[PDB]
């Protein structure tokens, strides 16, 4: 394949390599769901470690008070969106005393990874995101692919051995719909599809993470023994 | 701020006030040598009269290491020359005027130059910054040979320093000759 | 051969195969159409519901440029997005300077403009999306059909995407039996019906019907979406 | 290799300018330049349902008396006529009088040069005729190239099927310079070209630029068909 | 006034197939004299200049005219001509429009190729002045002006033009407080240039 | 200085005085103050001389390369564009007033400009010190059709008055006469009214009276 | 200075004096400050002579570009290019300007550009040293939809009053008219306005 | 653009640079230049390579008063760097009112044809330089400098098509007390028995020398015409 | 975007620059141009081709003014021609004029464009100039001088030469006729029988340039009244080639 040295280059059937590639990268991380109803939006993330003497891999980040991600994939560009989007926010309450809406969020999040594929000299991302957040609509979650590609789901799942987990929220689109005034219960409808990913394992306190936005509740964080209620 | 310089037959002498200006009990010293046959004494506002002589001497210095031979005095006054024309017209002026003594080894013969902060360079048998050429230049004028010895011109500075002091604590004498820099104790 | 691995490279026999690879990209995108009626433009687009996990009505892809021009196009999304990006800055720029809103065929040119910039360096991708726009303007309405060499052209009606080939029957059968004109509403509906009869070549998946209009005696030369009661009479009309 | 950017090859040549040249004829369609000695002509031979025929046209307006014919591509047929257009304009501002066309021919010229001698720039696969009626020279026809090379004619032709068209021209001048008439200099080139090629030209195959001493204008197709 | 401040005055005269440039040697600050040894006049193979003004400014100046010069005659293989070392004095000297150096520039010299006595001057900012009979410059000007216009005679001799010019200088420095502390002139023919030390009163 | 432009029937001339003075000082008692901007181009410059000299130069290079860029004459609009857009760009701090006069292809033409780059259009123009005198001749005298001998007479007449009048301007009298056909043509010193008498005496000197204490040969 | 123009029921006219002072000498008495930007849009200007000149070119050049590009520009546009200009560059220059234009659809019509870099479109406007004194004058004698030659009396009694009263305005009067049939200039000597 | 790169300024796998190698190869090709010193003087001596066109009014070239240089390779390089030369000896007086020594301006020249080796992707300059100075610190010196950035002092020293056969002449008949006669015929003696041609006229040569006196100061540097060629191949026994 | 930032123009195993040798083989492919020095004047002359016969050959001049003492022609490339006479042009009045008030000599600005023509082979991302030039000229100090620039910024001094496809035969036929006595009107019959050799097709003043370096021309300085102001430059027109043929 002479057409996969760079990002500037079509193959002659049309396609991107490099995006192609950085989309496998994708593939092979660790399996994470996003979840919402009308009044709250979840998100599970399985973690992993180097071995047993290492920590797990943190996957989840805090945006801003009503809105956060977790990620697959290369972390290092998750850290760069998060730090962006982080930005974003600020800027957004700082100059018009404004919460920043998720679908303009994503809006910046396509535009910023559309300029990594046109030009010489740069790379595309090498992560994929789930995008949670509560504005004056309500509740969002979105999915974000390094083509520049940014959709909103009721629920979705990335990472490997996700397609258990997409079937699972596909089959009970209705039921968690409608788990409005009850966090706990959205909650463990996330772990129930999150467990649908796993072959040789099973949830822990140490490989499991949790997060929660709400109408009231703000951007929160679970792991370890606060998530051993949900196992 | 006295700075003063008188070139005789055979040798350099220049003379420095050993004071500050507050409050302290210390001997400043206002020269630097800027190689072994080549000295300068500086004069002027503070803070700038250091760091101009701290940095010729290192520029002097570097092209003494680079080609591993001393420049004669008439280079080193001529590059003293263009850093202060260059400085006139900088966003920040150096405020210094300093006198250059040096004992050329090839012509064998001492040499005494005097430049301003405007950049105004002037070779003389002697000369002075300051008020001291006010108050110093009858006796310059009435006294001096260009063929004294290094006593004699000892002992004219004594009297040029005596006068000073009638006008007003102590000078630092150096003498520059073929044996290179020293300074005088017993004065 | 060698000479398909640079962009504004010339073939021997004259070609960039750069931007035919990117054509080749933009074939591959969902049908995008454009109808020029008697007083305005119509712009209607097919959006793959892939999975029903999709929220219905969100994931908007019509995009408006100032407050009068509707840009719709197939191909990479992305790429869409950055040319209606551009779009927007000239726009601004052009009303700051003059005082007025910037004609539709001098946006377009503008657009052309920054597109073919793209074909001039084996340093940048050419883009890969093509673009039907327009709008309405002092002089009336106007639509435009832009492709990835930079080139445009106006047209009484427009189709691109997978589908493009049977739009383009519906629309040339469309013109040829009403040579008066259309008015904006049986535009709506002939739209809707023109994207249904293109989906049928893709049978695989379901599909949602994007409608907007930009017309002078509907909505006094604004650009504006379809979502009524007008939209469901369409949608039962290309479902009839 | 030495066929892909702009640098010699072993004999001297410059492949990917020859290659431009290649590129001028994508589009089947011919061009005529002539004088009349009071005037400038120029006709060229636009040939779907879909498009909208008015926006259809390679004949630019480049300034109050200046008119310019492409042949060639469209997107880099319109990125000449812009920069010629902005060339003209500063021209004025600066020297404070209108730009005549040899010198806007020799600048674009020049921009053509540059970019057959500069690497990261590629050349327009265009060929520009530029016409008018100068206040210094009378009518005036002159012609750019991807080469960068450029010249003023009597009259001229472009496309695939010039030699024809040039060929007649050459009898018409050796039986005899310029035309002895703007409208029977327009009949006369719209008869050149019936005679070159073939058929019969309607109103929709042929768009006319006419330049005359104060002005550059084109005619509409109500115009073309009473030349019919 | 920093053309006030070094003080000296310089002056030039054409003969009859000669040229003279004359002028003072005092250095001083404001009012105490300094040196008495400071030329204001130098030569650039057969060109002669004389600067007059801040001290500095003088030196800068002949400096770069020895630079420009050295390099002029390395690229045309011939030495400069004073009619072409004029205007590049006054390009040089525009070129600092608005910044200027405060000189007094005066150029004399005798074409090679001609034989003909040439003589000009500058103000601060290249402004070119030529004259048949006499250029003055510094301090004293007005003075100079009020000898020459008086002395000066079409056609000398070069001994009558050095009494002539030497008269001038001096009669001209001995009223002026910043000029004068002694004298040299320059007498320049095709084939010869004697330069002489003159007596003056000092003070 | 006093510096007059004139238009006649078939062509324009310009004439200016020649003193330049330094305050009260007379520098130079014969200056050149007409500038050639190019053969039938010419322009007369007060104000600052070494200003109006050097934009001259510089307006006068600039528009041999553009004639020889675009194989035609120079223009006068041409070069009244050029001068008027560099003294805008230094916003006066350039202290030159123009008289600008030419003959083209398009006809003879004369114009006036401003240290700040304000131009002005007329048959006849002053400017300097002296141009209030100057001004009140063309007043008095100037009529709507001209010949160049009567042309050439007013405009050295305006100049006699600035140099009578007017204490900065004085000494003899430059005029450049261009017309539509023919060749520039540049009249030095066309008058000399202020030719200095014999002095009452010869001041030579005898040989030996000044003092000399040394002498040497310098090498060239 | 006393520019104006006056909007009418075929177009719009434009009328100025001849008058540019130094002070108290008069440096040209035959000056012509009604300046073409574009075919049938023109302005009148006051103030520093050099920077309207300027602002005149600069917005001459822009509208040949625009025409060349996007068409015959609107009196509008010609005034919001002059804007530009004049609120960018106000504190380094000293403008005011009068913008008449006229078009099939809108007819005539006047924008005012005071010092500062705002535009004001009026039915008619003044400006000038000596519009001072004609401000009642005009005030009480404007109407709408009138002829041209009732137009030219207005503005030729205006004028004349405004050079009467002002020391810094005079010489002879200017006028060009824009309508449908084109653009007219017209002049008038004092022997002829000074017996008003 | 990364394909068309050459790589001008890297390393091979034995630590070699390419580019200095080939340049060398490339002067290897060149007109001969011979520099001799003597106890009293230098000498340089050129090779031109002819037709029987102007020469009166490419080899030689001047520096300074007291430093001159002979070139062998590209010509139009070598006046970039003669250029930048002369300009660093007049910045040298500039500043310290007093004559550059040769060794500075040598090892200045050489750092410039370094960094082109080092730094930034352009190509080395193909030429060689012979120089022949005076100074108070040793003397008559002589000079060579390559496109490698060395430079090397020596008694006698040959530069171009046949240095070797120069080099193994000069070492024998030459002697450290030699004068500057001696210098100049064993300088037409090595270019004689080195030349690949007929016969060594004088519209083939180039000859400078620098010396003391003759009609000058210190120090003397003559530029000999091509009449002066002929007199001085006549009187050492050349006779052609 | 422009990342061509290294030389195009490099050194070949053998220690050849292919790029320049490329250019010299475009310059050997072009017409023929040629240069003569007489003891009062130089002649410079070239062959006028034309692209097509509706061509106006008039407006494209293969010889041009640099100077009013200098002028030039070539052999190559005609589009790097002009740009280099515009460059070359700039470079006299920006670098010499503007400085010392006078033009250049011939020897300096030929020294400026073989500069310019050395820099297009060794900074990064450029082709080298396929032209080579002959340039006439007269000085003061120098007297009349011809000159010949290559591709490579090398530039030498000839009494005659020529450039093009029948470079040897006319250099030979020149070395032939050369005696260092000859006159200008010697040189331009010189010139014009070597034209002859090497054109094919018609022979007359429609199809030859001819521009001479000779004495000062008050007709051709639209002004009179300084003594000291002549453009010795001077092309021939049509009428005065066919009559001296």
């Amino acid at each position: 394949n002479n057409y996969d040295g760079d990002t500037v280059t079509f193959s002659p059937t049309g396609r991107l390599f490099q995006v192609e590639y950085a989309l496998e990268a994708i593939k092979q991380g660790s399996v994470t769901v996003g979840l919402r109803s009308n009044t709250h939006a979840v998100l599970v993330a399985l973690k992993r470690n180097a071995d047993e003497l290492s920590s797990y891999q943190k996957k989840i980040i805090k945006c801003d008070e009503h809105m956060g991600l977790s990620l697959a994939g290369l972390a290092p560009d998750a850290r760069v969106l998060s730090n962006y989007l982080r930005q974003q926010c600020n800027y957004s309450s700082l100059v018009f005393n404004r919460k920043l809406a998720v679908e303009r969020a994503g809006h910046l999040l396509c535009d910023k990874a559309q300029k990594n594929t046109q030009s010489y000299g740069g790379r595309p991302y090498g992560v994929g995101l789930l995008i949670i957040g509560y504005d004056k609509s309500g509740a969002h979650l979105l999915e974000f692919q390094p083509s520049g590609n940014v959709t909103e789901l009721y629920g979705t799942a990335i990472g490997a051995r996700s397609q258990g987990a997409k079937t699972y929220l596909e089959r009970t689109l209705d039921t968690f719909i409608k788990i409005d005034g009850n966090p706990d219960e959205l909650i463990k409808a996330g772990v129930e599809a999150i467990s649908q990913s796993l072959r040789d394992e099973s949830l822990t306190v140490d490989n499991l993470s949790i997060a929660i936005v709400g109408k009231d509740t703000p951007f929160t964080i679970y792991d370890g023994e606060a998530v051993a209620k949900y196992i | 701020d006295i700075i003063l310089g008188i070139r005789v037959q055979d040798s350099v002498i220049l003379a420095s006030s050993k004071a500050v200006t507050g409050i302290s009990v210390d001997s400043d010293d206002k020269t630097r040598q800027l190689s072994p046959h080549t000295l300068m004494s500086f004069a002027g506002e503070a803070g700038d009269t250091v760091q101009f002589a701290e940095y010729i001497q290192a520029n002097i210095q570097l092209y003494s290491i680079r080609e591993d031979y001393e420049l004669s005095p008439q280079a080193v006054s001529s590059f003293v020359r263009q850093e202060l024309a260059k400085s006139i017209r900088s966003r920040r002026p150096y405020q210094v005027n300093v006198l250059i003594g040096g004992y050329d080894k090839k012509k064998n013969k001492p040499e005494l130059y005097q430049i301003d902060y405007l950049g105004t360079k002037v070779e003389l048998p002697y000369g002075a910054h300051g008020y001291s050429g006010f108050y110093t230049f009858f006796l310059l004028d009435h006294h001096y040979r260009p063929d004294m010895t290094t006593e004699e011109g000892l002992d004219l500075l004594k009297l040029c320093v005596q006068e000073l002091e009638k006008r007003m604590k102590g000078v630092i004498v150096k003498i520059v000759d073929k044996d290179g820099i020293r300074q005088v104790d017993d004065f | 051969t060698g000479y398909d691995l640079s962009n504004s490279v010339f073939s021997p026999d004259g070609r960039n195969f750069q931007v035919e690879y990117a054509v080749k990209a933009v074939e591959n995108g969902t049908t995008s159409i454009g109808i020029k009626c008697n007083d305005g433009v119509v712009f209607a687009v097919e959006k793959l519901i892939t999975s029903k996990l999709l929220v219905p009505q969100k994931n908007v892809k019509i995009q408006v440029v100032d407050r009068h021009i509707g840009c719709v196009y197939s191909g990479l999304i992305p790429d869409g997005r950055h040319l209606v990006n551009r779009g927007r800055e000239e726009a601004a720029s052009f009303k700051k300077l003059y005082k007025t809103p910037i004609p539709i065929p001098a946006f377009a040119d503008r657009l052309g403009q920054y597109v073919q910039a793209h074909t001039l360096y084996n340093s940048v991708r050419p883009f890969g999306v093509s673009t039907i726009f327009g709008g309405v303007d002092k002089n009336g309405a106007h639509l435009y059909m832009l492709e990835p060499s930079g080139s445009y052209w106006g047209y009484k009606g427009a189709a691109t995407g997978k589908g493009r080939q049977s739009a383009k029957a519906e629309l040339e059968k469309l013109v040829d039996h009403h040579p008066e004109g259309l008015s904006a509403r049986e535009a709506v509906k002939q739209a809707a019906k023109i994207i249904y009869l293109a989906h049928e070549d893709n049978k695989e998946k379901d599909f949602e019907l994007e409608i907007s209009w930009c017309s002078l005696s509907e909505t006094n030369g604004l650009h504006k979406f379809v979502k009524g009661d007008l939209l469901q009479e369409a949608i039962d009309f290309a479902q009839k | 290799y030495d066929r892909h950017i702009t640098i010699f090859s072993p004999e001297g040549r410059l492949y990917q300018v020859e290659y431009a040249f290649k590129a001028t004829n994508q589009t089947n369609i011919n061009s005529l330049a002539v004088r009349g000695k009071d005037c400038t002509v120029v006709i060229s031979q636009k040939k779907d349902k879909l498009l909208d025929p008015t926006t259809v046209s390679y004949i630019f307006c480049i300034s109050r008396t200046i008119g310019m014919v492409v042949n060639g591509p469209i997107p880099d047929a319109r990125n000449a006529a812009l920069r010629a257009k902005a060339e003209a304009a500063e021209f004025r501002y600066k020297y404070g009088y209108d730009m005549p066309c040899d010198v806007l021919a020799k600048r674009m010229a020049n921009l053509s040069q540059i970019y057959t001698q500069r690497a990261y720039m590629r050349p327009l696969g265009v060929i520009l005729t530029f016409v008018s009626v100068d206040e210094e020279l009378g009518p005036s026809i002159y012609k750019t190239d991807p080469a960068g090379y450029y010249v003023g004619y009597k009259a001229t032709a472009t496309g695939p099927k010039q030699q024809e068209i040039t060929t007649n021209l050459e009898n018409h001048f050796k039986k005899s310079d310029h035309i002895n008439e703007w409208e029977k200099v327009v009949e006369f080139a719209i008869t050149h070209m019936i005679d070159a090629l073939g058929t019969e030209f309607s109103k929709n195959d042929l768009e006319v630029g006419v330049a005359t001493k104060d002005k550059f204008f084109t005619l509409s197709a109500e115009n073309i068909e009473e030349r019919l | 006034d920093p053309s006030s401040i070094n003080g000296g005055i310089v002056v030039a005269m054409t003969g009859k197939d000669c040229v003279a440039i004359a002028c003072d040697l005092r250095l001083g600050s404001q009012s105490l004299g300094v040196s008495n040894k400071f030329e204001k006049i130098f030569h650039y193979g057969h060109v002669f200049l004389g600067i007059t003004g801040l001290a500095t400014d003088v030196t800068t100046l002949n400096e770069m005219f020895r630079y420009k010069t050295n390099l002029y005659k390395l690229k045309e293989e011939r030495a400069i001509e004073p009619e072409t070392f004029t205007q590049l004095v006054s390009s040089s000297l525009y070129e600092r429009r608005f910044g200027p150096y405060f000189v007094g520039p005066v150029v004399a010299g005798i074409n090679s190729k001609s034989g003909k006595p040439f003589i000009a001057g500058f103000d601060l900012i290249g402004c070119i002045d030529e004259a048949k009979d006499f250029i003055v410059s510094g301090t004293a000007s007005d003075q100079l002006f009020g000898m020459c216009e008086s002395l000066y005679e079409p056609n000398l001799e070069p001994e009558d033009l050095f009494e002539t010019i030497s008269q001038a200088l001096l009669n001209a420095a001995d009223r002026d407080a910043l000029s004068g502390w002694g004298a040299v002139v320059y007498i320049i023919k095709k084939d010869e240039v004697v330069k002489r030390y003159l007596k003056m009163r000092q003070d | 200085t006093t510096i007059v432009g004139v238009k006649f029937n078939n062509g324009v001339v310009i004439a200016a005085d020649t003193r330049s003075t330094q305050g009260p000082i007379v520098a130079d008692k014969n200056c050149a103050k007409l500038h050639r901007i190019s053969p039938k181009i010419w322009c007369a410059g007060a104000g600052t001389a070494a200003d109006t000299e050097a934009v001259t130069q510089l307006i006068g290079s600039n528009i041999e390369l553009h004639s020889l860029y675009t194989s035609r004459e120079p223009r006068v609009v041409s070069a009244l564009q050029m001068l008027k857009q560099h003294l805008f760009k230094y916003q006066g701090h350039i202290g030159a007033y123009l008289i600008v006069a030419g003959v083209d292809p398009t006809g003879s033409h004369l114009f006036s400009i401003h240290a700040h780059g304000s131009t002005d259009v007329g048959y006849y123009l002053s400017l300097g010190s002296g141009s209030l005198a100057a001004m009140a001749v063309l007043e008095s005298h100037w009529k709507q059709d001209l010949t160049k001998e009567e042309a050439i007479k007013l405009a050295s007449d305006a100049i006699q008055a600035g140099i009578w009048n007017d204490l900065g301007s004085g000494s003899n009298v430059d005029v450049c006469v261009m017309e539509i056909g023919k060749d520039a043509e540049y009249l030095r010193n066309y008058l000399t009214p202020n030719v200095r008498e014999e002095k009452q005496k010869s001041y030579k000197f005898p040989r030996g009276t000044t003092a000399v204490l040394k002498e040497s040969i310098v090498n060239i | 200075t006393s520019i104006m123009a006056v909007t009418f029921k075929d177009g719009v006219i434009l009328g100025a004096d001849s008058r540019t002072t130094t002070g108290a000498y008069i440096a040209n008495r035959v000056t012509d400050k009604l300046t073409r930007v574009h075919d049938k849009i023109w302005c009148c200007r006051s103030g520093s002579a050099a920077d309207t000149q300027a602002i005149a070119d600069i917005v001459q050049y822009h509208l040949e570009l625009y025409t060349s590009q996007y068409g015959t520009p609107s009196t509008e546009t010609a005034a919001s290019v002059f804007k530009e200009l004049c609120y960018e560059n106000k504190d380094n220059l000293t403008a005011g300007i009068i913008v008449a234009g006229y078009d099939d659809k809108n007819k005539g019509e006047v924008y005012t550009i005071p010092l500062g870099g705002s535009v004001h479109k009026l039915p008619y406007a003044i400006a000038g040293s000596g519009s001072t004194f004609i401000y009642g004058y005009c005030d009480k004698n404007f109407r709408e939809n009138m002829s041209k030659e009732e137009t030219v009396d207005f503005i030729k009694h205006s004028l004349s009053q405004a050079i009467k009263w002002d020391g810094s305005s005079g010489g002879v009067i200017r006028m060009v008219v824009l309508t449908a049939a084109g653009v007219e200039r017209l002049i008038f000597y004092p022997d002829e306005y000074e017996q008003l | 653009s990364r394909r068309y790169d050459s790589r001008t300024t890297i390393f091979s796998p034995e630590g070699r640079l390419y580019q200095v190698e080939y340049a060398l190869e490339s002067i290897s090709h060149a007109g001969t230049a011979i520099g001799i010193m003597a106890s009293d003087g230098i000498v340089l001596a050129a090779e031109r390579k002819s037709t029987l066109l102007e020469q009166d009014t490419e080899k030689l070239y001047k520096l300074n008063d007291k430093i001159a240089v002979a070139v062998a390779g590209l010509t139009a390089d070598a006046e970039i760097l003669i250029n930048t030369a002369r300009i660093h000896a007049q910045n040298y007086l500039k500043t310290y009112n007093e004559d550059i020594p040769v060794e500075i301006l040598v090892r200045r020249l050489s750092d410039i044809k370094q960094g082109y080796t080092q730094h930034g992707g352009l190509r080395p300059f193909g030429v060689s330089f012979i120089y022949a100075g005076y100074d108070d610190r040793y003397g008559y010196q002589l000079y060579t400098s390559n496109p490698s950035g060395n430079y090397t002092g020596w008694k006698a020293i040959s530069v171009g098509a046949n240095t070797s056969a120069a080099q193994t002449l000069l070492q024998m008949d030459y002697k450290d007390d030699m004068k500057v006669d001696d210098a100049i015929e064993l300088a037409l003696k090595t270019l004689s028995k080195t030349t690949d041609s007929s016969a060594l006229t004088y519209d083939r040569l180039e000859f400078a020398t620098i010396r003391k006196g003759a009609n000058d100061g210190e120090v003397y540097q003559k530029i000999f015409k091509p009449q002066e060629i002929k007199d001085i191949l006549v009187k050492t026994g050349i006779t052609k | 975007t422009d990342r061509y930032s290294f030389s195009l123009t490099t050194f070949s195993p053998s220690g050849k620059l292919g790029q320049i040798d490329y250019a010299l083989t475009a310059v050997k492919q072009g017409v023929t141009s040629l240069g003569i020095k007489a003891t009062n004047g130089v002649v410079i002359a070239t062959e006028k081709k034309s692209s097509s016969p509706l061509a106006m050959s008039e407006t494209l001049s293969k010889v041009s003014l640099l100077t009013p003492d200098i002028g030039a022609v070539y052999s190559g490339m005609g589009p790097d021609y002009r740009v280099l006479v515009d460059k070359s042009r700039k470079v006299a009045h920006t670098s010499y004029k503007r400085i010392y008030g006078e033009y250049p000599p011939t020897k300096l600005l030929v020294s400026e464009v073989a500069k310019i023509m050395q820099e297009a082979t060794q900074s990064g991302g450029v082709r080298p100039f396929g032209v080579s030039l002959l340039i006439a000229g007269h000085d003061e100090f120098n007297g009349f001088s011809l000159y010949q620039v290559d591709p490579s910024g090398s530039y030498f001094p000839w009494k005659a030469t020529a450039i093009g496809k029948g470079s040897v035969a006319a250099k030979t036929f020149l070395e032939k006729r050369w005696n260092d006595e000859l006159e200008l009107e010697d040189a331009i019959h010189i010139a014009l029988l070597t034209l002859k050799e090497s054109v094919e097709g018609e022979f007359n003043g429609d199809t030859i340039e001819l521009a001479i370096i000779g004495d000062e021309n008050p007709d051709l300085l639209g002004y009179t009244g300084i003594p000291t102001d002549g453009p010795r430059f001077r092309k021939l027109t049509s009428q005065e080639i066919n009559d001296r043929l």
